[PDB]
Formats: C-alpha cells, structure tokens, sequence
C-alpha cells in the first residue's frame, strides 16, 4: 500500500525538518 | 528570636546530616550483626 | 561606561513593527551630567526605559558598568496590593541587602514618604503625588551611580519640590543625573551634556547650548515643513 | 557579582514572595493542602473497599491511595501552577534579575517543597494508625520520584512558554487533566483492567511511573507486562529538551 | 543491606535538611 | 544487540549534553 | 436641582469602618457653576463620584432632576478589550440614542478624538493620553445640564488644551460645569460658587473669594497644628 | 419613561454586550459548546454501550444520554455564570438604570437561549440519524424544563449575592459541581445502584428533575419510588425566595 | 498505651489550637 506508507513518510519527515530547523535555531541564538 | 538566629548553614547541618550519617556509619558497618535468611514455599 | 550596541527596539501594531530604535549603537559619557531632550514620540519614554532595563530591546544590548537606578516618579515599578512597607521590603529583598541596612532604609523611606498611618495602608487605595513620593523615597532610600528621571518636578506640592531639590543637593557630586525635561531651563542648570533623541538617532553635545541649538533648529524645521 | 550568588538571592526572594501569595499571608492554605487528600481518602475508601479486598487482598487500601495519590497530586500541581506562571508576576518582569526562568523554578521548588512535607505528614498519620507505611525498597522509589518531577516540570515549563500567548488554550490543559485521573492507576488498580484497553492505556508515563512506586514501596507487588521506566524516562527527557530549547527561542518575548 | 541503607539514609537526610533549611530561612525573614 | 544500544545511548547523551549546555547557558544569562 | 439626603459613604479596612460621609444632607445651588475644593484626602474624589453616581452610597440617596455627567479624562468607565468605536456603541446603547443620534455621535467622538487607525484598534494597547481623549470626546459627544470635571486640565500637549477649551467656550452658558481642581485661580476664573468639603461636611459659599479664603485657613490651622 | 421601558432597554444592551463577551466575536464559543456534548456522548458511549443495552434493553444509549446531559448542562452553566456574572461586570453600573440583578438575569436569559438551541440541534441530529426524537408528553418535559431552569437561576442568583467579597468559596461551588454529574443519574440508569444508597441520592433534586424529565420522552418509561415532583419545586422555590431576598438586603451594596 | 494516648491527644490539641487561632487572626481585622 504504497500510498499509506508515503503518508506516513510525509508526516514523519515533517517532525524531523521541524525538529531539526529548532535545533539549528538554538545554535544560532547561542552564536550571538 | 535569638533561637532562630542561632541556627546558621553549619549548625544546621551539623545538627541534621553529618551527625546522623555518622552513628549509621558506626553502627551498621561494626555494630551490626549478620541475619541470615532461609526462604521457603508452601501449600496446602 | 554606559553603551547601547546594535539597539533595536519597537511595539507591536497591527500595520506592522512600528520601530522606535534601530540597530542604535551610541555611547554615553562619563562623569557627567546628561540631559535627554527630544521631540514628542520621538522615543524619551522608550529610551529611559531601555536605560532602566523597564523595556527588554529586541536586538542588541546595554553595556553597563555601573548601577543605574530607575526613573523617579514613576508607579509602575510596584505592586498594588501590598502596604507602602511591604513594597520597601520588595525591593530591598530584590537588591539583596542586610537586615540592619533594611531597617534604615525602612526608617529613611517613611522619613522621605511624611505618609503617617497609610504607611501600613495598601497601594490601591493611594493618589497620585502620594504614590509619586512613595517612589521618590524608594529611589532615594538606595545610593546609586547614575539617577534616571523622566520630568519629576512637576509632581507634588511646593514644600515636597522644597525638601527634593535640597537631599537633590545634598546628593549633587557622588553621580550622576539623567534629566529628561521639557523644561529647557532644567536642562541648562542641572546638565552637562545634551543627547538629543530624534528618528531611532542618539546625537551627543558636549555644550549644552549646542544642544539646545539643535533642538530648536529641528523643532523649526518640523513646524516649517508643509 | 558572580551569576551563580545573585541566582541564590532571586530564587531566595521569588520563593519568599511565593510563599507569601499562595499561602494567603495567615498560613490559611496548609489546611487546604492536607484537606485534599483526606477528603479524597474518605470519598474513595467508601465504595471499593470490597472491590479491592476481593481484588488484592493482600493490600491495605488507604496506603495504596496514598501512594497513588500524593505523587499524581505533585504533578498535576508541578503542571498547573507552573503553566500559569508569567501571568502572575507579570506586573514586576522589569529589574534585569527577574527573567521568567527564575520565577518557574522557584514555583517548582515551593510546590515539591509542599508536597514533600504532605507526603512525610501523610506516612507519619499511616503510621500512626498501625498500616504499614515504610517502603522496601527506598532510594528506587526516590529515583522514580525524580523522574516524575522532571517530566512534570518539563511539561510545566513547555506548557508555560508555548501558552505565552491565547490563554484560552491554557484551557485544554487543565480539562484534560482530569481525565489523567482516572485513566491512570490512581484510584483503582489496573490489574482489573480488561486487556484489550491495555496498549493505549500503556501510552500514559504517568501510569507507569506510578506502578513502578508503589511496585517499590510494597513488597512482592507485581507489575503488569510492558510497564518499563525507559518510556517515562525517555518522555521526561525529551520534554524538558524541548522546553529548554524554546525558551531559549523566545527568551526575550516574554517581557512587558 | 549496609551501603544500601547508608545510600537511603543520606538521601532522606539531605531532603529533609533542605526542607529545614527552607523553613528556617523563611522564619527568619519573617520576623 | 549492540548496535541498538549503541544508538540508543548516543541519543541520550546527546539529549543531556544539550539539557546541560541549555542549563548553564540560562545560568550564565545573569551578569 | 441636586440634594444629599442622609448620605453616609465608607470604605471596607482592616482597622474597622474609615467613614468618609456620615449623614451628609446638603442642597447645591441653581444654575451656577460649582467649584468642589478640599484638602487631600477629605473626600473628593469620593463626594466627585458620588456625584456622579461611580460609587453607590451605603446610606441616603442622591436627589437631582437633571442631568448629571461622568467624570471627563476618567477611563474607569469603559472595556479595555473594546475598541474605541465600541465602547462608543456601548456608551450610547445604555444612553439609548437614535440611530442617525447615533452615527453622528460616532463621528463626533472620532473629530475629537484625532487618534486616527488606533480609533479602530483596542484600548488595552492605548497610552493614557488616548485613553483620556476618548473620555472627553464621550463627555462632549453628549448634552447634559451639569459637567463633571476631576481637574482634567493638566491631561494631553498645548493643541489638546486649547481644542478642550474651544469646545467649552462653545459650551459655556448651557451648561453648569463642575470643578474639582487643585488649581485656585480656575476655581476663580471658572466658578460662580464654592463647596468645601471637610471633615465629611460640605460648607456652601456664594462668593468664590470666601470660600478661597475659608480653604486657606483651613489648610493655615491644619498647617498649625502641633 | 416608565421603569418597564428601562429595565427593557438595559436587558437588551446588556444582552448584546453578554453575547459579545461570551462567543467573543470570532463566535468560537458556539463551535465550543456544539464539541463539548458530542465528546460527552463519544467517550460516554464507547464505555457503556453494552452496559446500557443489557441493563435496558428498550432504549437506545444516544438519546438517554442526549435527555440526561443537556438539561444538566444548562443547569450548570446557569448556576457558574450567574455567579460570576457580578464579579465579571463590577466595571458596569456606576451610571444609573444599572443594578446586578440586571447583569444576573441578561447572563440567564443568554444561557436558556444557548441552552435551547443547542437542545434543539441536538433534537434534530438524532432524528437525522434514525433515533427515535420526539417526546410523548411535550408539556410535561416543558413544566419540568421551566422547574429545573427556575431552580438553576435562583440559586445562581443566591450563590452571586452570597458569596460576594469571598471569591474562594465560588472554587468550592464549582468542584461540587463534579460528583452531581456522577449521581444525578445522568451518564447511567439510577435503577441499577442497590436501594440501600438510594434514599440518600433522594435529597439531590436534579436526579428528580433528570428523571421525570426522562419519564416525559420515552413511552413506557419506569420511574422508581419517590421521585416526585413537589420536592424540586419547593427547593426551587424556597432558593428564589431565600434569593431574592438576600439580594433585596444587599442591594445598595454589590456596586463598587 | 499510655504515651500513645498522650501524643494523639497533643497533636489533636495543638491541631484544634492552630485552626481556632487562624479563626481568631481572620475575625479580629
Ligand atoms: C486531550 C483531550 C481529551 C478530551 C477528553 C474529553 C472527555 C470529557 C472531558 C470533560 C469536559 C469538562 O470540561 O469537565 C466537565 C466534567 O468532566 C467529567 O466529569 C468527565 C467524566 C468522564 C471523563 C473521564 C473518563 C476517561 C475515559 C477515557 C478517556 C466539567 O468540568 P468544568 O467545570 O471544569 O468545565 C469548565 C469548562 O471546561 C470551561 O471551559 C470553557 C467553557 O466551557 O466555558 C472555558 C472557556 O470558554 C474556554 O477556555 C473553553 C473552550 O472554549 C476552549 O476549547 O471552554
């Protein structure tokens, strides 16, 4: 069910970019 | 009122840790004594 | 020494971030009397209060090396429920100072407050130039370097203005007063140097009469443009 | 001054002025504090007393609800006042000392400060009446103790800077609080629970954090398959990351 | 059980100075 | 399974060294 | 015609019942203007709102026939969460207007409101300057026969004073307008007649300069006294 | 101008400013009470389907719950926020033809109408989806309807004009709140307790209300033994009364 | 058990001595 997994992988991958982009915010306020 | 101003940081804790870990310390590592336990299970 | 690097300050409206300041690096001088003049809403109010710490900047920083009290007369610094007393106790508890010290700066408060029995009396219930000289005796009660004070001669009644200007000269010479007036006359007896406010821009004179100059002329030049 | 000194005399100063707003001034609000557990007691032990003897037999009820209570108290408190904790001081969030850090943590220490003393008050009164009130294994139940007060400060603190704004939200915190307390093992053990309901209720941390003290506290308790500490404890740590770092986002937003 | 009653000991003992410790403090600032 | 214990623990090591750095960092915000 | 019949007003303190007004019964005069002198502190602020009707009195009742106006420059009387044009809608919905009565009393209250977009923004975010001139143009976009005033006029820059005056020049002689000021020479400029109020007690003068003069001297013994 | 003409024009302002304070303008307090119910009924539902269909076994579990939980819902919405109706509007009055028992009656006539409208979407849902919708005895739902909204409201009104200068004790109204939905017979049928707890949940007068109000909807419905009406009539009127006149009392107070 | 009986009934007392004071202290002001 190619689709469902596809679904999943959209929201899962979200979490990850959204995770990621607040630790790269976090390091640069702690470089300023 | 005087009471209390006595009781500064080292008193306090002279008077509630240090005394308290040292008669555990001489008590339970000389003072004690061995217990021995044997376990066993039954029915009826 | 008292700096402001990168300062960038505004508020929040619904056409977008009215900025106040930005990216203000400017850096006031030494040992001296300032005076802070400026055009209406060109950012006194929001300048003092950076220089207080009332206001957090957005972006950049205050350098400071030494104690700069807050603004004199102003009520926003306290909490209404609490007696005028139990304010006192506030604010040395938030400078953190000794039990015997704390006592005398509680006897030198209700000296300078002349309050009587509202002295154990709640906030909420105070006046205007009662709740001024609650602040007056506040600010007095502690010694600091620098004294912010945003027009405070025209609270209160003329023998509060008598007893202010004279512990004001008994305190003339240990710091340094931060004036902003509209009274141009104050700015002439009580300063040293003029820091005009004018567009987010902080420009220093050394002769207050160069200040003063400048003021005028950008006053004139704002009621002659069409 | 070094930072770490005038961190002593602000924490020291926010816990005296918070001392001061919840315990009313008179010292009124310590009979609130050990009323709600023993109006909680005597509501509770008055319809499942025979469920439960038929249930464990081998448990005393009050002590059960004693240890399922007074830690899920401590956290609903560590979770509800600290949420709402910029609101309150928000009027004096201007001395360049009083950043909101500050006024959490001191929050959070008054409240475990509280709720320590009702759980040593509550085990002497156990005690007294002849239960049995000495766990048998002590420092495993501190540890899961500490657990919980670090997720549910974490959670406080998440809520607190993520709620800065729409204070209605706040709403759907503590409405979605009360059903934590019955969903958990609080009240009644969830050895009766039918197992098809068992893999979403696994989903709480609360629960498990909960049946691992009182498994600490009794002894021979048994403890139910897929009850772990490293869900509780990956969830804590997890959380307070997540705080930390967006507290630290927003550091400078929440002045006014 | 030596260490582990000794390990139980200083961790309830340091809880309950630091609840003194507290108490005291806010005592004293009171008055 | 080492390999899962070793992600495992790198993962939360990682977390606490950021708890830390993000601690002493808020501490060190008072000057 | 405006009449304290038994009037006895007090506020709740820990130390017991602080009476402000017992049993005060006193007539206002006709068709001239009011000047309400006091020491600080003799009540009022509290006889103002009493006046106005801001605060219910405990006993008595207050008499009058006319219309009496809330306090201009005050901003304890409307919603901060409301915009500024509702709070107009609020205002007039209980003062129940006619519609064109009530477009026109909206446009009124933005000529005199020179706020511009804010007029369409919340209060909560208004300084005390806008928040003022909002109360004055709700106390002016209405007709009344008596106008409250709490010494309104050391409120707003030089083109706020001299617009306010305009109006009241405008307004003069329709009008009885109530002065409540700390300022001696308004309560000669501004006033036919003088109430004094001390000791919870209102004394009438028809004469403006005895009642001056019976204020100095009660402020001469309350100097005076050791 | 007659005081009926006035009393008409500040019901009617105050109504319109209510209505505002209340959806708040975004109108998302109607989204919020059309989403509360139906979570009631879900939740509700999902624990007791079979529990209700085995203990009566006539009567389908939607519409039961639909006839116990809005009645309850108006009545404790009543009694809130005609509470704290003066608390919320002290910075009204103070400008003549504005009293609190104005303030008291526009938020009770604002919650029957809420209240009413959303009995009736919830009336026509349920027919919408092939359930029986329609009471056999309208008059009499209507009679008990009026009884239980009068009693809701006096008390509302007694509790606002009591407990003034006490805010704390308007918390302890509320928790009590929570045990009458668990014993006024609203989520489960009251015949299936044991009768040694019944005479007791005889003294709450909304299970009476819950009950004939049920009894005048389905037909053949069973009704136990004393349930009668005259007990909640005359607790309702003996509340407006002892309301009415504490508020009469204290009517040139209550205005700051 | 007579020290038993002896410490119930002093924290029983000294219960009913602080709750009569905090009545007292809240009715004086
Ligand atoms: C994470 C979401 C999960 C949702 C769960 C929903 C279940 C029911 C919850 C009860 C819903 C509830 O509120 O509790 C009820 C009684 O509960 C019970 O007996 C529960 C019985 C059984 C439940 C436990 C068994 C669990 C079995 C397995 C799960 C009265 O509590 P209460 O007196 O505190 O009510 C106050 C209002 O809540 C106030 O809220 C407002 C409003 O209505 O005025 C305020 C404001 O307007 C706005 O902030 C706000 C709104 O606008 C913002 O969305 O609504």
């Amino acid at each position: 069910r190619r689709w469902y997994n596809l679904a999943t992988l959209l929201v899962v991958c979200c979490l990850i970019y959204g995770v990621v982009s607040l630790v790269v915010a976090t390091i640069r306020d702690h470089q300023d | 009122m005087k009471l209390v101003s006595r009781l500064t940081a080292k008193r306090l804790q002279w008077a509630l840790v240090y005394l308290p870990m040292l008669v555990a310390t001489v008590y339970f590592l000389v003072f004690s004594a061995d217990r021995y336990v044997s376990e066993s299970v039954i029915t009826v | 020494m008292i700096e402001l690097r990168n300062l960038t300050k505004w508020y929040p409206t619904p056409h977008g971030r009215r900025y106040v300041f930005r990216n203000l690096n400017f850096r006031f001088p030494d040992d001296v009397s300032i005076g802070l003049i400026g055009r209406n809403g060109a950012g006194k109010s929001t300048l003092m209060r950076l220089l207080g710490g009332i206001e957090a900047p957005n972006e950049g920083e205050v350098v400071t090396d030494v104690s700069i009290s807050w603004p004199v007369g102003l009520s926003g610094g306290f909490q209404g429920s609490l007696t005028a007393r139990e304010n006192v106790k506030f604010v040395c508890r938030i400078y953190g100072t000794s039990h015997e010290d704390m006592l005398r700066k509680v006897r030198f408060v209700e000296e300078f407050a002349e309050i009587g029995e509202h002295f154990d009396l709640p906030m909420k219930t105070y006046s205007s130039g009662m709740r001024s000289r609650v602040a007056f005796g506040l600010s007095m009660a502690f010694d600091f370097d620098y004294y912010l004070i945003d027009e405070a001669m025209a609270v209160g009644d003329a023998q509060f203005r008598a007893k202010s200007r004279a512990v004001f000269d008994s305190r003339v010479g240990q710091a340094n007063m931060i004036l902003v007036s509209h009274n141009m006359n104050d700015i002439k007896e009580y300063c040293d140097v003029v820091v005009l406010v004018d567009q987010g821009q902080a420009t220093l004179y050394e002769d207050v009469e160069a200040g003063i100059a400048a003021y005028q002329g950008s006053l004139k030049k704002a009621a002659a443009k069409p | 001054r070094s930072p770490w000194q005038i961190q002593q005399a602000v924490l020291f100063a926010l816990f005296l002025r918070e001392l001061k707003t919840r315990l009313g001034g008179r010292w009124l609000g310590v009979f609130w504090v050990l009323l709600e557990p023993v109006a909680h007691i005597a509501v509770m032990t008055t319809l499942f007393s025979l469920a439960h003897r038929a249930a464990m037999p081998s448990i005393e009820y009050p002590v059960f609800l004693i240890t399922g209570l007074i830690p899920f108290f401590m956290f609903r408190g560590l979770v509800t006042r600290l949420m709402e904790a910029i609101d309150s001081n928000r009027g004096l969030f201007a001395y360049r000392q009083v950043k909101p850090i500050d006024t959490v943590i001191a929050r959070a220490m008054l409240e475990i400060s509280l709720q320590s003393i009702v759980y040593l008050i509550a085990l002497g009164t156990l005690g007294w009446l002849g239960f049995h009130f000495l766990p048998v294994r002590a420092l495993e139940l501190a540890g899961v103790s500490a657990v919980l007060i670090m997720l549910g400060a974490s959670l406080g603190l998440f809520f607190a800077v993520v709620t800065n704004e729409i204070p209605q939200a706040r709403a759907i915190v503590r409405i979605s609080l009360l059903p934590l307390y019955f969903v958990s093992g609080v009240i009644f053990p969830v050895h009766t629970i039918p197992p098809q309901y068992l893999p979403l209720l696994q989903l709480n941390p609360v629960l498990h954090l909960i049946e691992l003290s009182r498994a600490s506290f009794f002894p021979q308790y048994r403890v139910l398959q897929g009850i772990n500490l490293a869900y509780p404890a990956g969830f804590a740590l997890l959380s307070l990351f997540l705080a930390l770092m967006l507290y630290r986002l927003r550091r400078h937003q929440l002045a006014s």
